RNA sequence: GCCAACGACCAUACCACGCUGAAUACAUCGGUUCUCGUCCGAUCACCGAAAUUAAGCAGCGUCGCGGGCGGUUAGUACUUAGAUGGGGGACCGCUUGGGAACACCGCGUGUUGUUGGCCU
RNA sequence: GAUUAGAGGCCUUAGGGUCGAAACGAUCUUAACCUAUUCUCAAACUUUAAAUGGGUAAGAACCUUAACUUUCUUGAUAUGAAGAUCAAGGUUAUGAUAUAAAUGUCCCAGUGGGCCACUUUUGGUAAGCAGAACUGGCGCUGUGGGAUGAACCAAACGUAAUGUUACGUGCCCAAAUUAACAACUCAUGCAGAUACCAUGAAAGGCGUUGGUUGCUUAAAACAGCAGGACGGUGAUCAUGGAAGUCGAAAUCCGCUAAGGAGUGUGUAACAACUCACCUGCCGAAGCAACUAGCCCUUAAAAUGGAUGGCGCUUAAGUUGUAU
RNA sequence: AUCUCUCAAAUAAUAACGGAGGUGUCCCAAGGCCAGCUCAGUGCGGACAGAAACCACACAUAGAGCAAAAGGGCAAAUGCUG
RNA sequence: GAGGUGUCAGAAAAGUUACCAUAGGGAUAACUGGCUUGUGGCGGCCAAGCGUUCAUAGCGACGUCGCUUUUUGAUCCUUCG
């Protein structure tokens, strides 16, 4: 009959996953973030000062608070329906980084670089994205093995 | 209270437990899930059949003991009593739900109108996908018709649809009647009780040179 | 295994680092009464060796004995170097020293239990008290600190790791105690 | 895609599309065609389109003008296909209807349109 | 009087009816709940800005004053 | 026993099988503020050997530990110290050496000249005005305990009376006496001049000739009497205050691919018929007896 | 090709066993006057080297364990979506698209930072 | 965690012993144990692990660059961080749209009891019961369609004419008893008839109709009618008989195309005696279990009446389907 | 009112008099923090020495401890000792 | 800050009326119908055996799976003007 309150329902999420026990890596200790480098808040089994509570894990944001050991975060949560900012505060080996901004980055200084060699001869741009398009039309030689090649089923009696 | 046996042809209440935490359980009688001579070796017992279904049907606790007795006594009548190797490969540890109705006697009068509505153990029952072997036998080849002759009068005890499958396996181990000659013939497959080892190769050395060893000598 | 020895000339494996010295000796006082039984087998131990004894506060109540935690219910020590030669032999006359054959733990150390420990050339004194003591010297191989040192702390494999045997050579060349195997 | 049935027209079928029930959507309403005026008026500077086959160049030729060439028609008003519908029911490649059809759909434009 | 209750029906269903809208979109954010100063020693710094003609340049010849910078290249 | 032992196990990591960190010192050594983005902690780092005592200058990034500064008692032959690169006195000297080193580097060589005339005085250095910030430096014990009288210590001795900027405390040093100082000031005097080791040699310098056999060899070899310890720290000591030699060496080389010479690792080809070498052999020694 | 110090990623780096290790070294080893802890100068501590390459450590070997990683298992199992699809229900067959895993086979057995120094 | 089977063992935990005064010599066995496995399992067990759905991001509120700013705890570039201000800058950076987007009051009248189907699902044996998460709908909603029925499936309702479709055509019923058939199915007291839906299971069929796998036949098989069928040996097991025969340890053969220590009517002896078998006879298909469409048994209600009525039967019927 | 493990369909949220329980305390050390030093067991051991004590040595991935229920973390610690 | 509100956002609070008088309720029973059937009447199946012999004349254990609504509870769907 019970969330309601503060640690219920952690079964799988807020320990270490298989064989990762013990005295904690010393890279998080050393990460740096700026305002506006958006990050991620997620769970963590080894700094035992401090936690984001049972809805957050998972989610990610941006970051307005540069403080002595600590990050303080907007992040999106669903009531029902006046979805608002949070200010949530944590040490900071709870913390992962985005990876979501790190293609972007890669997305800018091509672009700035590939209309600088388009600086040279005009035409054209082709700077957007686009995925995977309907191909083409071949024509196919064998070239390798003409046909049949065929395999037709039979099998069910066992 | 041994209530009958139409109440549970359906497994739809929860994959239950045998806990350490509640006491209370009752016994399964069911002691013995194999019968036949199981001083065998495997060269005792080439031939093997099972007995299968074809449903999630939810088995009875009862009738694996009717499923041991009733083709036991076919099969000492008609062939020796260890010339097979009888196995039932299904243990029941799923619990049913019960609360007993022996509210009488005028001496206790509130229980339960459904408030509340926990449980009591009172047996078990099995749960059983598809194609999940439940009763097999491991014989010569000279018992075919002495098994499923016999296996007959099992089937009419285990309830719905069954198929009787005949294997191509040598007996009951993991391994093809016709695979199993080639590969015993040198050293890799070395024999044991109900089974054989599978590549003595790895290892690293001595193992296969001890299984070289008295091959040769 | 498949490791080429060939076995350059820089040893015979002969013993310039094998060459076997006592690590410690062990004294222990096993009295079954502490108070007045404690202090009559503290008065002993600081003319055997001279060192502070140390006591041992007990484990847990068995019941069995009438003796709990915490107890303080015998006495021990610790000699090691240049004192622990001289109590031995001082044993050995006692031990009568061509001793059975276990007496002996594969770790290539071994010890043993006495009765009456006035006769190591000490005064009687009726007003200490007569005693029974057990005896175990550890005997090792210079290097062996590696287990228990601070800092770049590892442990040993089969060498220069001690048997039984190593131990039983030991006892048997020097101090010729010839085994009983009993 | 079980409540669409998508496919890919021939020549034929889009020529007669736009001409016979086509709309066009100049200043958010849905006045007809009547002229090679509808297009003309609203899609001269800015897009190089002001005829009606020239409409027909940036849609069925696909090319870069034609996101805006498509919110440009009003959504049309099919009628309903004489002969029927055969089931409604499934998917095409079962019973037949809806789906990934892409090649039979100028059958049915004869018809519905 | 056990009817029925406890229960998210259609309650989901009211909620898009009316969009589910982040908060409003903002350009200069609000500063509130900070390390509190920090804040007030970039209102030192906001009192500090005062030439874009002037004096912005006047140091650069002050930086050739110490003959540029070659020492401190680490620290 | 203990089969599938191995496949639950993991492990502390590689510097704690090999002895080398605990994690549990460095990261609360290492735990910057994070409020100072990357902003060097930069501590200093000492360690020792039976023969030698080391003293290095580094600090921390994210892809690892650049060391900008180095020491050992190797360079000390250069400066007149022949033997006893295990002393307190020789502690002071190669903290000494850093101490000014990096005032070439950064250029302070003139100011921050720290403690000029030792004589075992507590002198925290003041943070000078207008001008250059003094750089910190803060202080590791490795593994080894900080009890009073630790050798650790006395590298940062000739580190804080070369003008290096630490805070520091002065209870954990040797002579100074914890019931109760009391400060004997002067016994750094004796410490860093070593005549704590001086009277050694001429406490046993009538007593035994085996004891110049034994510890305190080499100076018998080298005349090395119990009278002249302190001047030749003495004179090392304005010559590490003169210059470090910054370890400038250009034999370049003899380095590359001798001789092989480590066993490379015996591919795929040379593995099965290695066995292949194996497995013959022992069909042969089963068709010897037939 | 190494060695040290500091590390970093923290098993391809581990463990069992066997073998080697030039130099630099690391160590091992030795003493107890002072710092100094100690029941115990063994662990700690101060002094420094006679002896040592045995161990440790490094390097390597093992159809070694372990772990990394590939290939198949397998479009199988489960599955979001759809139906005037059957069946007595149980449960399964199709349309729609994502799509596994242990086992089973093979390959691999530390990569590297800066700081020095060594030179087989 | 719980859990089934034996095996492999130097074992010395060793329980019974055993050859031995015990054995300490020796020898099995049985309990332990380890080693390799093996049958199964988990709502409160996890070494990996999905689809569906969570989260941010997909630039001009930019992106690089200068030196300025800092009354600072940090840091000597009096770095760094953030700030203001110049310098360079493509076409703004995924698709598809916007029936228009954007907000402050009245806290604005109501309403704070609900119901259901599919999956997912507890409580209970369970129910048109309760208890829910994620949708759609019913209340608010008519409607065309299963006669009927708030939800089923088509579609969501300004007044009108025409044309045309998601269920169904013998007829009441508007439309075929089709210039569309292939087979299907015989029902003796409800044969069956359009999903929910208002039913039918465990087990058979020389009922039929399709099959898979086994055999065997033209050196003529089956069915069908001809000849033989015991002795060596009452050697033998069995005496309530064994002599061929309730039951047989055994055990061959002789005889011969074919006769076996024998097939025989709850034959107690010998016997009588026909089988098996071979050949005559006839000469193209036969036979064993197996699998699964419909009918078929199953299967029993009280007012007399229900595919919805009339009714149908190389259909108006159960199935795949043409137009 | 209030706490956990599930019940919960891998974001969170959530049901019934559903299941297993827990709490109205306790601690100047069971707190604060530096220091040293690693337990569960199990092997071979050792007068009196088994289930008996105590010392020694190896294997000891945590099979313990951490006031209390149950989860979670926990290995020169968040435990033992000081 | 504490003394205090454990029915935990906070009234200070014991009974029963077969003499009981009222607003009402099917949001809530006893009775009548209604789906369900643990209960019980009710048959099927395979045969472990019994039946002197003989499994199946009649029987049919151990277990296997099925209909009715007489009761027995279930549930609260309708009638409390």
């Amino acid at each position: 009959t019970n969330s309601k309150g503060y640690r219920r329902g952690t079964r799988d999420m807020f320990s270490r996953p298989f064989r990762k026990h013990g005295v904690i890596p010393l890279s998080t200790y050393m990460r740096v973030f700026k305002i506006g480098d958006i990050v991620d808040i997620k769970g963590h089994g080894a700094v035992q000062k401090g936690l984001p509570y049972k809805a957050y894990h998972g989610k990610t944001g941006r970051i307005f608070n540069v403080t002595q050991h600590a990050v303080g975060v907007i992040v999106n949560k669903r009531v029902r329906g006046k979805i608002l900012a949070k200010r949530v505060n944590v040490r900071i080996e709870h913390i992962h980084h985005s990876k979501c901004r790190e293609d972007f980055l890669r997305r800018v200084k091509e672009n700035e670089r590939l209309l600088k060699e388009a600086k040279e001869k005009g035409q054209w741009v082709s700077l957007k994205r686009q995925p995977e398009q309907p191909k083409k039309a071949h024509f196919v030689k064998k070239l390798e093995e003409p046909i049949a090649l065929a395999p037709i089923p039979y099998e069910f009696i066992a | 209270g041994r209530r009958p046996a139409r109440c549970y042809r359906y497994c739809k209440n929860k994959p239950y437990p045998k806990s350490r935490f509640c006491r209370g359980v009752p016994d399964p009688k069911i002691r013995i899930f194999d019968l036949g001579r199981k001083k065998a070796t495997v060269e005792d017992f080439p031939l093997c059949v099972h007995l299968v279904s074809d449903e999630y049907e939810q088995l009875s606790s009862e009738a694996l003991e009717a499923g041991r007795i009733c083709c036991n006594k076919y099969l000492v009548k008609y062939c020796g009593k260890d010339q097979f190797h009888i196995r039932m490969r299904l243990h029941p540890f799923h619990v049913i739900r019960i609360n007993k109705m022996l509210s009488c006697a005028g001496a206790d009068r509130l229980q339960t109108g459904m408030r509340g509505a926990f449980g009591k153990p009172q047996g078990t029952v099995a749960r059983v996908r598809i194609g999940q072997p439940i009763m097999s036998v491991r014989s010569s080849d000279r018992y075919k018709a002495q098994v499923i002759e016999a296996l007959r009068r099992a089937k009419f005890k285990f309830p719905g649809r069954q198929k009787i499958y005949v294997s191509k396996k040598w007996g009951f181990t993991k391994y093809e009647r016709e695979r199993y000659e080639e590969l015993r013939d040198d050293n890799r497959l070395e024999p044991d009780g109900c089974n054989v080892k599978y590549r003595p190769e790895h290892g690293p050395i001595a193992a296969w040179e001890k299984a070289q060893r008295d091959v040769y000598a | 295994m498949a490791a080429v020895t060939k076995k350059i000339k820089r040893d015979p494996a002969k013993n310039p680092m094998r060459d076997l010295h006592i690590r410690k000796l062990c004294l222990n006082i096993c009295v079954g009464e502490s108070g007045d039984r404690l202090t009559r087998a503290a008065k002993v131990l600081e003319q055997l060796t001279g060192q502070q004894p140390v006591f041992s506060k007990a484990r847990y109540t068995v019941r069995s004995f009438g003796i709990r935690r915490n107890e303080k219910i015998a006495v021990h020590c610790t000699v090691r170097g240049a004192k622990a030669e001289e109590i031995l032999e001082r044993g050995l006359k006692v031990r009568e020293y061509e001793l059975r054959r276990e007496n002996f733990s594969s770790t290539g150390n071994f010890g043993f239990g006495i009765q009456e420990h006035i006769d190591l050339g000490i005064k009687y004194d009726p007003s200490i008290g007569i005693y029974g003591l057990d005896f175990y010297v550890v005997l090792g191989r210079p290097g062996y600190n590696v287990n228990h040192r601070k800092r770049k702390s590892g442990t040993v494999g089969f060498q220069h790791r001690l048997t039984k045997e190593d131990a039983m050579k030991w006892f048997q060349q020097k101090y010729d105690g010839i085994i009983l195997n009993t | 895609e079980p409540y669409i049935t998508w496919g890919y027209p021939n020549l034929k079928s889009v020529r007669e599309l736009i001409y016979k029930r086509g709309f066009v959507k100049h200043n958010r309403q849905r006045v007809p065609i009547t002229d090679n005026f509808v297009i003309e008026r609203k899609l001269r500077q800015a897009h190089q389109i002001q005829c009606v086959e020239d409409l027909v160049h940036e849609i069925f030729t696909v090319g870069p003008n034609f996101k805006y060439a498509s919110n440009f028609l009003w959504p049309f008003k099919l009628n309903t296909p004489t002969g029927g519908w055969r089931k409604k029911a499934n998917h095409y490649v079962n019973g037949g209807d809806f789906g990934n059809r892409e090649d039979q759909i100028n059958r049915l434009l004869r018809k519905m349109v | 009087a056990k009817s029925k209750n406890h229960t998210n029906h259609n309650q989901n269903k009211k909620a898009h009816r009316n969009g589910i809208k982040r908060p409003l979109r903002k350009r200069h954010e609000s500063t509130l709940g900070m390390d509190v100063k920090f804040l007030i020693n970039q209102r030192y710094a906001r009192k500090g800005n005062l030439s874009r003609e002037e004096s912005v340049k006047r140091y650069n010849e002050r930086i050739a004053s110490q003959k540029g910078k070659p020492k401190p290249v680490t620290l | 026993k203990n089969k599938q032992y191995f496949k639950r196990y993991q492990v502390k990591f590689r510097r704690r099988r090999e002895g080398k960190t605990d994690y549990y010192a460095r990261k609360r050594l290492t735990f910057q503020d994070k409020n100072k983005y990357n902003t060097p902690k930069y501590r200093l780092i000492v360690r020792l050997s039976n023969k030698d005592i080391t003293v290095q200058i580094a600090y921390a990034r994210i892809e690892g530990d650049r060391v900008v500064c180095a020491a050992y008692s190797h360079e000390l032959p250069k400066y007149g110290i022949q033997v006893g690169l295990t002393n307190y006195a020789a502690a002071y000297c190669t903290g000494l050496l850093v101490a000014r080193r990096v005032l070439n580097k950064l250029g302070l060589d003139s100011l921050y000249a720290g403690c000029t005339e030792v004589t075992g005085e507590e002198f925290n250095v003041e943070p000078v005005d207008d001008g250059p910030g003094a750089f910190r430096c803060f202080l590791d014990v490795g593994l080894a305990r900080t009890t009073t009288g630790a050798r650790v210590f006395g590298a940062m001795k000739g580190a804080v009376d070369g003008g290096l900027n630490i805070p520091h405390s002065v209870k954990r040093f040797p002579g100074y006496s914890a019931e109760t100082k009391s400060f004997n000031a002067d016994v750094h005097r004796a410490h860093i001049f070593g005549q704590h080791v001086a009277d050694y040699m001429r406490s046993l310098e009538e007593e035994d000739e085996e004891s110049f056999k034994r510890q305190f060899s080499r100076y018998i070899k080298l005349g090395i009497r119990a009278d002249d310890l302190e001047d030749i720290y003495k004179k090392a000591h304005q010559a590490i205050r003169n210059d470090p030699t910054h370890k400038v060496t250009a034999k370049k080389s003899s380095a590359v691919t001798k001789k092989r010479w480590n066993a490379k690792k015996l591919t795929n080809e040379q593995r099965k018929t290695k066995i292949a070498a194996h497995k013959a052999a022992y069909v042969a020694k089963l068709q010897s007896e037939t």
